[PDB]
């Protein structure tokens, strides 16, 4: 069930999403994010994401309203 | 009156703080192999009529299939 | 000839349905409909499927009646809603093929040039997957007959697109699927095809016993073609052969070690992190 | 594992909430103000949080 | 009645239309994700719609996007700048060299230069040498260099440019380079093009050192071209 | 009055012969005319479809509301083949259970234009079958028969018997001439 | 004169065509007409749906000639089950799943030949593998807030099995209309049929794949484990005494010892034995 | 006068008696009035064929039919 709901949670990717690059990591599931349209933020990550994929400030996914790491 | 109605529906739309713009160039599109029915899309291979490639004010260049209530002739980039 | 087909679950869903309209009696309701496809290349896929009229005796199997009229109507309606598909052939629920379908597929034939036919279980109280499907050749023999035209087989396969995929899978919460965990299903496939390689061999003893035991003519093909099975199952008891079984499976048996060797240690690891950090905290706890 | 779901259902249910933009401090204020700067914007004098 | 009910009818149907973004794709993600740039800023990804033949949509073409759902609509051909509109289509007929007198010589080695390697490319080849690119006219003033490059203009017209030299210059520190790369690429679509670049001591001169940060934006729109 | 009124043409090789005005078949073509012009002038929801004769059963035009197409699928019948009487009458019966409007009655004309090649009881069981399920059958003889439509009267007769007198063969005159001369008496009914 | 706590059965058939259909129709609004029944006055069924000729523009979908429409819903009558049109449905992608002010437009006159009317919205862009996004709305009647528009004498259609969402509590949800809760019916003979669509015929449970391959692959993921075994060494005798709350914080990067190995164990064992299994199973069942 | 059938695509006929110099509007507004519906919403389909103006007698019609009410449905944002 717990690998249903790590399904489940890719709702949240969607299509139409922004592009940004990771900057530096603050605690668990949760960094900041420097956004293409030009201003800096402090999202949340989700769980589903493996830590092995993010050190030389990657291009990352955020979403648009809510603009947390997808 | 009943054109006179369309005539009045006509200047509703059109209130007045237009926003300016610039006409880049004017385009023409064909149409394709063969459109869906019952997922056709009227602003696609269906318009034989012109076309225009818009930048507006605020710096960000938009497209529009139908170019309205203007002439298409008369318009330059 | 056509290699292979591929069958979206919008078909043999849609066919259970038409199962359920009309086989309220239930008893010889050979249902009848027509499907839509593409055969974008050798291989070929159907995605669409519709329905049309069929009644027909018990016996007397020569009356029968595929509507001309129906099939032209809703394929001119069909086109007038999607322009890409186009007609393959049909699907009859019967669970054996049957007699007078090859009549229907010469009917038929004038819309399509090579109409498959698709037999759907849709009773599948036998193991296995559905969905067989035939398609008509010449098989002139030696015996006399001039030509015969009494189908073969053709592979099938459930396919899948991006959209029903979802459909299927959101569809399927009523039953617990094991096929995420490994090392399980893969045993129980093992135990299918072993059910499935009896349930077959079963029905070639029924038969051969069948005609063996005074009823039925010997048929004179068959018996010979089915020689040439009994001529391979190769010996076990075979030098070089168990030589080279014992000297793959001590290569195998190796990575099953050091896979063992190799999961040990992190278990112990595992055991004294857990033990030096419980320690140590409840030192500074008490 | 079932506070594991548990924290993932309710993940899925937090990660719609807003972000939260990032900035330096210039100096702190009387009355418990600082002066932040945004990135690409000037400067505020924002208030601070009772934790 | 007459055609004012036709006219209206359509001027109400235009009015349901909307707008359509223009972006670029930079790459093809998976069969139905798609990374694309919005020229004004922010990039995003989206997706086709099912039909638009996706093996034409290559990395750096520009495409038509919807409004709401952001999605892929309809690939557009390269476009085109409209400064450079100007400097296309704009020039008015012009009778042939029997008025342009005394310059015979000088008349006849242009002609070898424009009109020979492309009305009669076979000839270069069977020698076996690449054609000259381009030329250079100087002289007193007065002397009809202009009026030489209007004769060759009305000749066959076949993509004539007229560059002023000194709307090349902007307020910006871009927006100089950047022209010269649209009037090139604008060269490399319509292939027998014919650049005129008048006056030229402008944009082009010397190489200085330490001179002004305003000559660094003028030699840095030079040494690009 | 409403139903679905299901004409058959025999397509034999005995109906190769000229015996009626230049052909059987040309008769024939203004017999279904007549019948499909007669369900014209009737309630215009009635339709009219046809089974051919021929060595197997061939429905040409399933059941339709129009009168055009038919007479268009009249031509090129091209008459070889065999006469069978059993799985036409079958195939005909089976093919009004599909009805779009199932209160049509059960009507089947017949053009029995060779002597049909068949067994009494077999034909007797076979009216039993149609008449238990309310479905009438008139049938028009055409030309020779095994003594002209001994067997096929007693048919009729224990179809629309036990007191019900819904059918009425008719016979047909021994004689060269127009296919109106062989419609005077069922110009309305037979 | 009550509308009692409702619900709506959906055939497995119609919840398929509805995804395939406004998935095919991706960047704008497809449409399309509900079959059904209504088997009591408590519930709605819907056995069926079809789809129709559009024509679509930027922000809106209209329909085409109806003799469609009506030629279809006869032609279906004479095939099988003669339902009628309990409803339509449409599509809105990446919206928010809600009722717009030109969808409850039409719903007034869907409304207007039966009581009994339901409006269903699907995505095809927020459903994901395991859940396809999906309401069935009604209509209420906006002269009437005063009074109760369900009386609830149960508590099925409530805070129970769903909530409320957010976007459709802006743009409507309980106001205009309200939501009603989808329940699926699963007869025996599709039943049986849905859960054996994936499994094969047992050429593919009895195969061994090759020993070639087998042997190169084996080889292969040993070789990586060496130097994966390798990093776990340093990985773990460094381990800076400093604890795992930065641990994590510094492991963030592109470190990947102690995850890799465990990962690794699991293909080399789940395909090693079970070939070797099925060696046996080969060389002692035909002989 | 001439008493007609309207049947739906549900299905609950709305039997309705008629002038038979009615042409196409005033059976319009006369369903539309007892439908509660507004009259532009609307479509009345008669032997695979839709009305728009013209006179109903002389469209076709005896003293019963079976004509075909469609609604034209809409949707969008
Ligand atoms: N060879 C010539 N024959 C006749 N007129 C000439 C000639 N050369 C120049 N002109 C005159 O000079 C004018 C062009 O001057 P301009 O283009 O300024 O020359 P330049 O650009 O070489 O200084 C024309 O109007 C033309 O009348
Ligand atoms: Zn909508």
């Amino acid at each position: 069930e717990f690998l249903h709901a790590q399904e489940e949670v890719k709702r949240i990717q969607s299509i139409p999403l922004v592009i940004g690059q990771f900057l530096e990591a603050v605690d668990q599931n949760t960094a900041i994010v420097g956004s293409t349209t030009g201003s800096n933020y402090y999202v949340r990550i989700l769980s589903t994401i493996d830590r092995e994929l993010l050190k030389p400030n990657a291009s990352v996914a955020l979403h648009k309203h809510s603009n947390a790491l997808v | 009156d009943k054109i006179k109605e369309n005539s009045e529906k006509i200047k509703v739309n059109k209130t007045l703080p237009y926003l300016v713009s610039n006409v880049i160039e004017l385009l023409d599109v064909d149409p394709n192999d063969q459109e869906e029915d019952g997922a056709n899309i009227d602003l696609d291979s269906q318009r034989k009529g012109k076309c225009a490639v818009i930048k507006t004010s605020t710096r960000q260049t938009y497209f529009l299939p139908v170019i309205g209530l203007v002439d298409a002739e008369k318009l330059k980039p | 000839a056509v290699q292979k087909v591929v069958v979206h679950p919008l078909v043999l869903l849609s066919v259970v349905d038409h199962f359920n309209r009309i086989g309220k009696v239930g008893n010889q309701k050979r249902v009848v409909g027509v499907l839509l496809g593409s055969w974008q290349k050798k291989v070929l896929d159907v995605s669409n499927s519709f329905a049309v009229p069929f009644d027909e005796d018990d016996k007397d199997d020569s009356v029968w009646f595929l509507d001309h009229d129906y099939l032209e109507n809703m394929y001119g309606m069909f086109k007038k809603v999607n322009a890409r598909e186009r007609i393959v052939g049909w699907y009859h629920t019967g669970p054996k093929l049957h007699k007078n379908d090859i009549a229907i597929n010469e009917l038929m034939k004038r819309y399509c040039p090579n109409s498959v036919l698709v037999i759907i279980d849709v009773k599948p109280k036998d193991l296995g997957l559905p969905t067989e499907a035939y398609i008509s050749v010449e098989e002139v023999h030696d015996d006399g007959t001039p030509t015969s035209k009494t189908f073969e087989h053709v592979t099938s396969e459930i396919g899948a697109e991006e959209a029903e995929e979802v459909g299927v899978e959101h569809l399927l919460r009523d039953i617990k699927d094991t096929t995420v965990g490994t090392l399980s299903q893969r045993i129980t496939n093992q135990v299918h095809g072993l059910k499935g390689l009896n349930s077959k061999l079963l029905d070639i003893r029924s038969y051969l016993e069948k005609v063996a035991t005074g009823k039925l003519p010997i048929n004179h093909q068959i018996i010979y073609q089915l020689q040439d099975v009994f001529n391979l199952l190769p010996d076990v008891s075979l030098q070089e052969f168990v030589k080279a079984f014992y000297l793959k499976t001590n290569d195998q048996m190796v990575v099953v070690y050091l896979a063992s060797l190799i999961r040990s240690v992190v278990a112990l690891h595992n055991l004294i992190n857990n033990k030096i950090a419980n320690r140590d905290a409840e030192k500074k706890e008490g | 594992l079932n506070a594991k779901v548990r924290l993932l259902r309710e993940e899925l249910q937090l990660l719609q909430e807003q972000g939260s933009y990032v900035g330096e401090v210039v100096r702190a204020m009387d009355k418990k103000k600082v002066l932040v700067k945004v990135h690409p914007e000037g400067k505020f004098v924002v208030d601070v949080d009772k934790n | 009645l007459t055609k004012q009910y036709e006219k209206s009818e359509n001027d109400l149907k235009a009015l349901q239309s909307v707008g359509q973004i223009v972006g670029e794709v930079l790459k093809q993600l998976t069969e139905e994700k798609f990374i694309v740039k919005a020229t004004n800023g922010p990039r995003y990804v989206v997706g086709c719609r099912r039909q638009l033949d996706k093996s034409k949509l290559k990395p750096g073409t520009r495409v038509a996007l919807d409004m709401t759902t952001l999605t892929i609509m309809r690939y557009l051909p390269r476009e085109v700048d409209p400064l450079v509109y100007n400097m296309s289509h704009e020039d008015p007929g012009n009778v042939s060299y029997s008025e342009i007198g005394g310059l015979s010589e000088q008349i006849r080695e242009l002609r070898e230069v424009i009109e020979l390697p492309l009305t009669n490319p076979e000839l270069f080849q069977r020698v076996g040498i690449i054609p000259p690119k381009g030329c250079l006219l100087y002289g007193p003033p007065g002397t009809g260099k202009t009026l030489l490059a209007r004769a060759v203009a009305s000749q066959l017209d076949c993509n004539f440019l007229k560059v002023v030299s000194s709307s090349i210059v902007d307020k910006y520190i871009g927006e100089s380079a950047r022209l010269i790369r649209e009037m090139f690429n604008y060269a490399r679509d319509h292939q027998p093009c014919i650049i005129f670049m008048d006056e030229i001591d402008a944009i082009g001169g010397r190489r200085f050192s330490e001179g002004t940060s305003a000559d660094r934006e003028i030699q840095r729109t030079l040494m690009e071209l | 009055v409403l139903e679905s009124t299901m004409v058959c043409v025999d397509n034999s090789e005995y109906m190769r012969n000229g015996d009626f005005l230049p052909t059987r078949l040309q008769a024939q073509q203004d017999a279904v005319n007549i019948v499909c012009h007669s369900k014209t002038r009737s309630n215009p929801e009635n339709n009219v479809g046809l089974i051919t004769l021929a060595n197997d059963c061939e429905v040409l035009t399933t059941l339709t509301p129009d009168t055009g197409r038919i007479l268009s699928k009249l031509h090129t019948v091209q008459p070889k083949g065999k006469i069978t009487f059993c799985t036409g009458i079958r195939v005909a019966h089976l093919a009004l259970k599909h009805r779009q409007g199932k209160n049509h009655k059960m009507r089947i004309i017949a053009f029995v234009g060779s002597p049909v090649e068949d067994n009494e009881k077999d034909l007797v069981k076979l009216a039993k079958r149609l008449k238990k399920e309310k479905v009438n059958v008139d049938i028009i003889n055409f030309g020779e028969e095994e003594v002209n439509t001994e067997k096929l009267t007693a048919f009729v007769n224990t179809l629309n018997g036990k007191d019900g007198t819904g059918s009425h063969l008719v016979t047909v005159p021994p004689g060269p001439s127009l296919a109106d001369a062989l419609i005077s008496s069922p110009i309305l009914a037979g | 004169a009550v509308d009692t706590a409702e619900q709506v059965y959906i055939s497995s058939l119609a919840l398929l065509k509805m995804l395939k259909h406004g998935r095919a129709g991706v960047p704008m609004e497809v449409m399309g007409l509900m079959l059904g029944e209504f088997v009591d006055d408590y519930t709605v069924r819907v056995i069926d749906v079809f789809a129709m000729p559009q024509s679509g523009t930027g922000v809106s979908v209209e329909a085409v000639d109806p003799v469609f429409q009506a030629k279809m819903l006869d032609m279906l009558k004479q095939t099988g089950r003669p339902e009628m049109v309990v409803g339509w449905y449409h599509s809105h992608p990446g919206f928010g799943c809600w009722l717009s002010g030109v969808d409850i437009n039409t719903q007034q006159s869907f409304e207007a030949l039966s009581e009994r009317a339901v409006a269903v919205v699907v995505d095809p862009i927020q459903s994901v593998k395991g859940k396809v996004v999906i309401d069935a709305f009604r209509l209420i009647n906006a002269n009437m807030m005063v009074l109760g528009h369900e009386p609830r004498q149960t508590t099925s259609n409530l805070g129970h099995l769903n909530k409320p969402s957010i976007q459709a509590l802006i743009h409507g949800l309980n106001r205009h209309y309200y939501s009603i809760t989808i329940n699926y019916r699963k007869n025996e003979l599709e039943q049986k049929m849905l859960l054996n669509l994936h499994k094969k015929s047992w050429m593919e449970g009895l195969t061994l794949q090759d020993y070639s391959e087998h042997c190169k692959h084996n080889e292969s993921v040993v070789k990586e484990m060496l130097e994966l075994a390798k990093n776990y060494n340093k990985a773990v005798e460094e381990e800076d005494k400093m604890t795992p709350e930065q641990l994590a914080i510094k492991n963030v990067g592109k470190q990947d010892p102690k995850r890799h190995l465990e990962e690794h164990v699991d293909v080399l064992m789940t395909s090693n034995i079970v070939q070797c299994l099925a060696a046996m199973l080969d060389t002692v069942v035909f002989k | 006068p001439m008493s007609l059938a309207i049947h739906s695509t549900t299905g609950t006929r709305y039997d309705l008696a008629v002038p038979p110099d009615e042409t196409v509007e005033g059976l319009r507004k006369r369903l539309s009035q007892r439908l509660k519906v507004p009259k532009e919403r609307l479509a009345l389909l008669h032997k695979d064929t839709r009305l728009s103006s013209g006179k109903l007698q002389e469209f076709g019609v005896g003293d019963g039919s079976k004509l075909t009410l469609v609604p034209t449905v809409e949707a969008g944002l």
